[PDB]
C-alpha cells in the first residue's frame, strides 16, 4: 500500500513515507541519462522492470485497451487443441496445456497433467497455481457429477481422485508453501480463498447511483478478465466469476441507458460495445440474462464496434457448432459449457451487422448443426428473424432456409414458442416475396394420398410451391362442410373467399340460429376485415357481442364490450380498426378507461402504436 | 467400539482438523513397504566380521553393538558400502503413508532413514520442510517439518549421515542438539500419534524418560497406535499409560492374522479418517452438548444473521432467512432436527440431564430471539415481523446522551456506549471510548478494533472535505494517525487467538466488505428477477429481500458496528428499498411501508433517490 496502481495506468502515492522509488522509477523511464547513469546489473534489472511495467500497463504517475492474449478467452478451440497435441518443452507449457485441457472439456486429462506438474513443480508459483486448479477441476468434476445424475468420467477415476482430493484442504494451501513464497507472492492468496470478487461487487452499488465510475467499473473487469484468462486460472469457468460478469456488464448497460433517458429529458436531442463486450456478454450471460437487458435497456442503441472481430468470433462459433454435431464429436463436458456460449453469441448477433459469408456460416450451422434439445424449431427460428435485423434476408441465406425448409418436408416438430416450419416460409416471402422452392415442386409432384403427413405438413408451405404443385396439393383436401372449412383457413387452403364457402358460413349461422333457443367471432372479423363480402352477415346479430361488434359497429352497443378482446387481436385487425373512423372513439374511450384503471402494458401497447 | 477409543479418536480427530496433529512414524510403516529392516544389517555385518551369522536371537544391544564393531574393526568404508548395497533400493509408498499425510499432520517426526515419507509428501503434493541434518533446523523453507530425528540417506549412503551403530545413539544429544529440541518442543506444543512402534522401542522409552521430567499435567499426552497381532494385556497397557501414553490397539479393535500388519494399520489409519467427518453423536444430550459448543459463543453478540449460520456450522445446514432449517451437507446424524424435535415436544426435553436441560433451554431462548423456527418441511404460516433493539436506530439522540452520560456499569456497557457517541458524531471520544474498551479487555476486543479503525476511517474523510471548520485538534488527529498506520485490518482476524478464530469465524467478514458480499449478490439476482417478473406481468423474491435487508440491519445496528454508516451499507439499503418499493407499486396494481421502512428510506435514501421513486 505504499503507492495507488491505478485501472487506466497512473501510480499514486498513498502511505510510504520514505523515498519515492517509484516516482524515482518513472524519472528514469522518461530520460535515457538517468538510465544510463546506473550500474550494469542494475540497467540490466531496469531494463526488465520497464518490460514487466510496459506489459502491465503501468506508464507514469498521476502527474504526468483491452487486450487479453489467451487462446481460451477467444475461443481458438483448433489452436488449442494443437498446442496440447505439441510435446511440451516446460512445465508452464505443461500448465498452459492443462488449462486448455480444462477449458475444452476434457477434465480428466487436465487432473492429470495439473498432478504431474505438481509432481515436477518442486519459486514454486506454478505449484502453488496448479494446486489451486487442481482442486478447481476437482470442484468441476464434482459438480458435474451431480449435474449429470451419461457417464463421462470413469467410476475408477472418480474414485481415485475423491481417495487424492480426500480431506485436502484449499485454504492451507498457502499457508503450508514456503515463507519466502509467501513473501513474495502473497498477491496469489486470494486465488485459494472460497470468494475472490466481493469487492468488486460491493463496488458495482456506484452503478446504481442516480444523482469515471463506468470507466472504472468496466477497466477492473477488464484486469480481472486478462488476469484470470491470461494466467491460466480454472476460476474464471465457476459461477462465482460468470455472476461477477454478468451483473458488471447489466448495471453498466442500464446505467448507461439511465443518463441516456435523463439527458432525452432534460436536453431533448452512451454504453459502446466492442469485441471483448460482446464475448463477455456470449460467454457469461444466459438466454434470460440478455432478455432481462434488452427490456430493461435499448440495446438497439447501442453502438457495436470492432464488428469484423465479433464476425470472426461468431463465424468460429458457428465452425465449432459444426464440428460438435456435423461429426462424431460430442464432448459432453465441452458441449455442456460452450452449448450455453454459443447461444447467447447468436442470440446477440442480432446487434451485429454481418457479412454476407459469415451471415450464410451463421445461418448454416444455427438450421442444421445446432442441436434440438437446446435449439427446437421456435427457437430456432427466432434467433434467425433476430439475425435477419440488422442485415436484410440475402439469396444465400434464403437458399440456406429453403434447404432447411426442404429437409424439414423430408423428415415430414415440437415446439416450446409455437413457432414452426411455416414461420421461415412466411419469413423468406416477407423478403423476397417471389420465392418458389424447386426441390418442395419435385417431392409435391411424388406425393399420393398415402403419406398424409406430409400433405398437412406443407400445405402450410404453400406459397412456396408452383402452379402445378399447389394444383396437385390442393386434390388431396376437401372443404365439404364447415369444420373442413375451418381447418383449411387456418392452415391456408384458401386464401380467397369462394362463394360456396359463403354458402356454406352461411349454413352454419343458419344452423346456430335456430339452436340459439366461436365459428362465429371470427365470421364477424372476416366480415369486418373484407375478407367476406357477403351483405347479409345482419341477421345472425343478437346472441354473441363479438359478432356485432365487428359487423356492423355504428349499431353495436358499447356497454357489451369486453376490453380483452382486443389482447386477442392481431396487428392487421387492430391497424384495420383504428383506420374504420368508426368505432374509433369508442375502443380510445374503453383503453383510456382501462389503463387509467390499471397500468396494463400490453393494453398501452395496443393504444399506442395503432392508436385504438 | 470401547468409550476411551472413542474418545482417543475424537481427540485425534480435533487436533487434525486444529492443525496440531503430528505423526510420529516409525520403523513399522518402512517395514510395510518392504524396506530393509535393520536386522538384516545386522545380520550382514555379523555375517562380516564374524564369518558366520548368529546361533541365536539378536538381544536390544546387539542391534548396535554389532554395527559398532564392524565399524571399530573394518572401518567406515565397509560399514557405508554395506549400507549403500542394503539401502540403494527403490521402494513404493504403503497405503499406510497416505493415510498419515491424509490426516494432515501439522509435523511428521520420523526414526526412518528412508524417504517413503519424503516420496509419500511429493506424491500426495504436500510440501514439508524435510530436515534430517542440523544445519536444516536454520535452514528450514517452511514452518511444517519432516523432522527425520535420526538422519537420512539424502547427503549420501553413509554411516555419518544416519543414527544406526549405538555410538550414534550414546552421542545423539551432542551431536543432535538442534533436531532433539525441536523434537521436543514440536511433542510439547502438538497432538503425538506413534505408529509404527513396538511399545519397547528404545525411542519410545526415551521419550517417556523425557516425559518423566516434565512437570505434571504440564503436557499432553501422546496417543500410541499399537499394530501387534496379540491384544495388549491389561498390565502393560496399565503401566504405559500411568507413563504418558494413550494407546489405542489395534488387535483390541479388529481381528486378523498373525503376519496381518497391513490390515492392522489400515484398521486403526481407516478408523482415524473416517472420523474426520463423523461427529459422534448418538443420544440425545450428545445433540444438545455440540449445538451448544457452537452457539455458545455467539451468546457474546446480541443478533445473528441467518446466513451466517451457515457458517458456524460448516455448511452442514441451510438457514433461510424465514426462519427455517434445510439439511445442506450434514451426511452424519441430524443434530438440528433432532433438537428440533426436542423443542417441539417436551417429553424428551424432560428426559435430559440437567446441565444439558439448562444448555437446551439457552439454544432455545437464541433461536428464538434469532428467528429460527424450525425445518424447512415443518415450515407453516411465516410472517416477516422485525424488531430492532437499538437507540441509534430509532434516532433516540436524548436517550442516546443519556445513556454516554451515565456510569458504564460493564464493557459491554462501554461498547454501546462507544457505538452512540460514533452515532451522535463526537468520533473523538468514540474513538478515545474504543481505545479503552480495547485496554480494558474477546468478541468485544475485536469487535472494538473493528469499530475504532472504523471511526478513524470516517475521521479522516470527514478532516479531507472540511479542509478539501476544525472539529479534531492536530494532536489528536498526529496521535490517531501514529497510531492507525501500524494498524491493518486484513490481519486483525488472523492476531486472534485460535479460539476466537474458529469459535468467531462469521465475525472475520466485518473486517472488509465480505459481510455485503452475499446479500449484494442475491439482491442484484433478485431484482433481475423481480424486475423480469413485474414486467411479463405474472418464497417471494421481495420477501426474501426484505428479510435480508432486516437481519443486515439488526445485526449492524443491535451489535453497535460503526457499519451502518458504511457508504456501501447505504446504497445496499437504498437499492433493497427501491426494489421492494417497485414491486409494492406493481403489486397495488393488479405490500405496504411501516415505520421501519419510512426510517430506512430516510436515513439510507438521498433527494435524487426519493425523486427517481415518486417519478417511476
Amino acid at each position: 500500500y505504499d503507492y495507488h496502481f491505478e485501472v487506466n495506468g497512473t501510480v499514486v502515492r498513498h502511505k510510504n513515507k520514505g523515498f519515492g522509488y517509484m516516482e524515482r522509477f518513472f524519472e528514469l523511464k522518461e530520460s535515457c541519462d538517468e538510465r544510463s547513469k546506473l550500474s550494469k546489473k542494475q540497467y540490466e534489472r531496469f531494463n526488465a522492470l520497464f518490460n514487466f511495467f510496459e506489459k502491465n500497463g503501468v506508464i507514469c504517475m498521476a502527474k504526468d485497451s483491452i487486450e487479453i492474449n489467451s487462446l481460451a478467452y477467444h475461443g481458438k478451440y483448433d489452436v488449442m487443441k494443437k498446442f496440447i497435441e505439441e510435446q511440451s518443452v516446460s512445465i508452464e507449457d505443461d500448465y498452459k496445456k492443462a488449462f486448455f485441457l480444462a477449458c475444452l472439456g476434457r477434465w480428466e486429462e487436465s487432473y492429470d497433467l495439473y498432478s504431474n506438474i505438481i509432481l515436477n513443480s518442486i519459486n514454486g508459483c506454478v505449484y502453488y497455481l496448479s494446486q489451486i486448479n487442481r482442486y478447481r477441476i476437482y470442484q468441476s468434476i464434482t459438480q458435474a457429477v451431480t449435474q449429470f445424475n451419461y457417464k463421462p468420467f470413469t467410476d475408477e477415476f472418480l474414485a481415485r481422485i475423491e481417495r487424492e482430493m480426500t480431506n485436502f484442504n484449499i485454504d492451507d494451501l498457502f499457508n503450508g508453501m514456503p515463507f519466502e513464497f509467501q513473501k513474495k507472492y502473497k498477491i496469489l492468496e486470494f486465488l485459494s480463498d472460497n470468494q475472490f470478487l466481493y469487492d468488486d461487487t460491493v463496488k458495482l452499488f456506484e452503478l446504481t447511483n442516480k444523482v469515471s465510475s463506468d470507466i472504472v467499473v468496466l477497466l477492473r473487469l477488464y484486469d480481472n478478465l486478462r488476469f484470470l484468462y491470461e494466467n491460466c486460472l480454472w476460476s474464471v469457468s465457476f459461477h462465482e466469476f460468470h455472476q461477477y460478469i454478468r451483473n458488471s456488464m447489466s448495471l453498466l448497460i442500464e446505467k448507461a441507458e439511465y443518463e441516456r433517458t435523463r439527458d432525452i429529458d432534460e436536453l431533448g436531442f452512451g454504453f459502446f460495445m466492442e469485441y471483448y463486450d460482446f464475448v463477455n456478454i456470449s460467454r457469461h450471460f444466459k438466454i434470460d440474462d440478455i432478455k432481462n437487458l434488452e427490456r430493461s435497456c435499448s440495446i438497439d442503441k447501442i453502438r457495436f464496434g470492432e464488428q469484423e472481430k465479433i464476425e470472426e468470433y461468431l463465424v468460429g462459433i458457428a465452425e465449432e457448432i459444426t464440428k460438435q454435431f456435423s461429426a462424431n464429436g460430442m464432448n459432453v463436458v465441452f458441449y455442456t459449457q460452450f452449448i450455453s456460449e454459443a447461444k447467447a453469441a447468436l442470440y446477440f448477433a442480432k446487434y451485429v451487422k454481418l457479412s454476407e459469408e459469415g451471415l450464410g456460416k451463421i445461418v448454416k450451422a444455427l438450421l442444421f448443426y445446432f442441436p434440438e434439445r437446446d435449439l427446437d424449431i421456435g427457437k430456432r427460428y427466432v434467433w434467425l428473424e433476430r439475425l435477419t435485423k440488422c442485415n436484410e434476408l440475402p439469396k444465400s441465406i434464403i437458399s440456406i432456409i429453403d434447404d432447411f425448409l426442404v429437409l424439414q418436408a423430408e423428415k415430414h416438430e415440437v415446439s416450446s414458442n409455437g413457432l414452426y416450419s411455416r414461420d421461415y416460409g412466411a419469413l423468406i416471402k416477407h423478403f423476397e416475396k417471389n420465392f418458389i422452392s424447386k426441390r418442395l415442386s419435385e417431392i409435391t409432384l411424388c406425393l399420393t394420398q398415402d403419406k398424409q403427413k406430409q400433405i398437412d405438413f406443407l400445405f402450410k408451405l404453400l406459397p412456396l410451391l408452383s402452379t402445378n404443385a399447389k394444383s396437385h396439393l390442393l386434390s388431396f383436401k376437401s372443404v365439404e362442410n364447415i369444420n373442413d372449412l375451418m381447418n383449411g383457413i387456418r392452415i391456408g387452403l384458401i386464401d380467397e373467399f369462394t362463394p360456396e364457402h359463403e354458402e356454406l358460413i352461411i349454413e352454419y349461422l343458419e344452423t346456430r340460429k335456430v339452436n340459439y333457443i366461436d365459428y362465429m367471432s371470427t365470421f364477424g372479423i372476416w366480415y369486418f376485415l373484407e375478407e367476406i363480402n357477403n351483405s347479409k352477415m345482419e341477421e345472425f346479430i343478437g346472441m354473441d357481442d363479438q359478432y356485432d361488434f365487428f359487423v356492423d359497429p355504428e349499431n353495436f352497443d358499447y356497454k357489451k364490450f369486453i376490453p380483452s378482446w382486443l389482447k386477442n387481436y392481431n396487428d392487421k385487425l387492430l391497424g384495420k380498426i383504428a383506420g374504420n373512423k368508426h368505432m374509433k372513439h369508442h375502443v380510445i374511450e374503453v383503453l383510456k378507461e382501462r389503463v387509467k384503471n390499471s397500468n396494463d402494458k400490453r393494453y398501452l401497447e395496443i393504444l399506442m402504436n395503432y392508436f385504438i | 467400539l470401547d468409550n476411551n477409543v472413542v474418545e482417543c479418536i475424537k481427540e485425534i480427530t480435533e487436533s487434525s482438523r486444529n492443525g496440531k496433529l503430528v505423526f510420529f512414524v516409525g520403523a513399522g510403516v518402512s517395514t510395510l513397504s518392504d524396506y530393509p529392516q535393520w536386522w538384516r544389517l545386522v545380520d550382514k555385518y555379523h555375517e562380516e566380521l564374524y564369518g558366520s551369522p548368529k546361533k541365536g536371537n539378536y538381544s536390544s544391544d546387539e542391534y548396535l553393538r554389532i554395527p559398532q564393531i564392524f565399524y571399530n574393526v573394518k572401518g567406515e568404508m565397509a560399514f557405508d558400502g554395506i549400507l549403500k548395497d542394503f539401502f540403494q533400493v527403490d521402494k513404493p509408498t504403503n497405503p499406510i503413508h497416505d493415510k498419515i499425510l491424509a490426516m494432515n499432520p501439522a509435523h511428521v517426526i520420523t526414526t526412518n532413514y528412508d524417504n517413503l515419507i519424503d516420496t509419500a509428501c511429493w506424491k500426495r503434493g504436500k510440501y514439508f520442510s524435510v530436515i534430517s541434518a542440523e544445519e536444516d533446523v536454520a535452514n528450514a523453507t517452511s514452518s511444517r517439518y519432516l523432522l527425520k530425528v535420526h538422519g537420512d540417506f539424502r547427503k549420501g549412503f553413509k554411516g555419518e549421515n544416519v543414527v544406526l551403530k549405538e555410538d550414534d545413539y550414546l552421542n545423539y544429544d551432542q551431536n543432535y542438539p538442534l533436531i532433539s529440541n525441536l523434537m521436543k518442543t514440536i511433542i510439547a506444543t502438538h497432538t503425538i500419534v506413534f505408529i509404527g512402534y513396538g511399545l519397547g522401542d528404545y525411542n519410545i522409552n526415551m521419550l517417556l524418560n523425557w516425559v518423566r521430567k516434565l512437570q505434571k499435567d504440564s503436557f499432553h499426552k501422546p496417543f500410541f497406535i499399537r499394530t501387534d497381532p496379540s491384544p495388549i494385556e491389561n498390565e502393560t497397557l496399565i503401566y504405559y499409560e500411568n507413563k504418558g501414553l494413550r494407546i489405542i490397539d489395534a488387535a483390541s479393535l479388529i481381528d486378523s492374522n498373525e503376519y496381518d500388519y497391513l490390515e492392522r494399520y489400515s484398521a486403526v489409519m481407516d478408523l482415524l479418517i473416517e472420523s474426520q467427518e463423523n461427529k459422534f453423536i448418538t443420544k440425545d444430550d450428545e445433540v444438545i452438548d455440540y449445538i451448544y459448543g457452537k452457539i455458545s459463543p455467539l451468546f457474546a453478540l446480541q443478533y445473528i444473521r441467518k446466513i451466517d449460520l451457515k457458517h458456524v456450522f460448516e455448511y452442514d445446514y441451510h438457514f433461510e432467512v424465514n426462519g427455517t432449517v434445510v439439511r445442506h451437507k450434514n451426511k452424519g446424524f441430524g443434530y438440528m432436527e433432532r433438537f428440533f424435535e426436542l423443542k417441539e415436544s417436551c417429553d424428551e426435553r424432560s428426559k435430559l440431564s440437567k446441565k444439558q436441560y439448562e444448555r437446551f433451554n439457552a439454544l432455545f431462548n437464541f433461536f428464538e430471539k434469532n428467528g429460527v423456527i424450525c425445518m424447512a418441511k415443518d415450515a407453516g404460516t411465516l410472517n416477516t415481523s422485525i424488531e430492532i433493539n437499538s437507540l441509534a436506530y430509532h434516532g433516540k439522540y436524548d436517550v442516546m446522551k443519556k445513556f454516554i452520560e451515565e456510569q458504564s456499569v460493564s464493557i459491554e456497557d462501554d461498547y454501546k456506549k462507544a457505538f452512540f457517541l460514533a452515532c451522535l458524531g463526537r468520533w473523538e471520544e468514540s474513538y478515545d471510548l474504543y481505545s479503552n474498551i480495547i485496554l480494558n479487555s474477546g468478541c468485544v476486543y475485536y469487535l472494538s478494533q473493528i469499530n475504532r479503525y472504523r471511526i478513524y476511517q470516517s475521521i479522516t474523510q470527514a478532516v479531507t472535505q472540511f479542509n478539501g471548520y476544525k472539529p479534531f485538534t492536530d494532536e489528536f488527529l498526529a496521535r490517531i494517525e501514529r497510531e492507525m498506520t501500524n494498524f491493518n485490518i486484513d490481519d486483525l482476524f488472523n492476531g486472534m487467538p485460535f479460539e476466537f478464530q474458529k469459535k468467531y469465524k462469521i465475525l472475520e467478514f466485518l473486517s472488509d466488505n465480505q459481510f455485503l458480499y452475499d446479500d449484494t449478490v442475491k439482491l442484484f439476482e433478485l431484482t433481475n428477477k423481480v424486475r423480469s417478473e413485474m414486467s411479463e406481468g405474472s418464497m417471494s423474491s421481495d420477501i426474501v429481500v426484505l428479510l435480508r435487508l432486516y437481519d443486515n440491519l439488526r445485526f449492524l445496528y443491535e451489535n453497535c458496528l460503526w457499519s451502518v454508516s458504511f457508504h456501501e451499507f447505504h446504497q445496499y439499503i437504498r437499492n433493497s428499498m427501491s426494489l421492494l418499493i417497485e414491486k409494492a407499486e406493481y403489486e397495488r396494481t393488479r405490500f405496504f411501508m411501516e415505520y421501519y421502512d419510512f426510517v430506512n428510506i430516510s436515513r439510507h435514501f438521498k433527494i435524487d433517490d426519493i425523486k427517481n421513486l415518486e417519478r417511476s
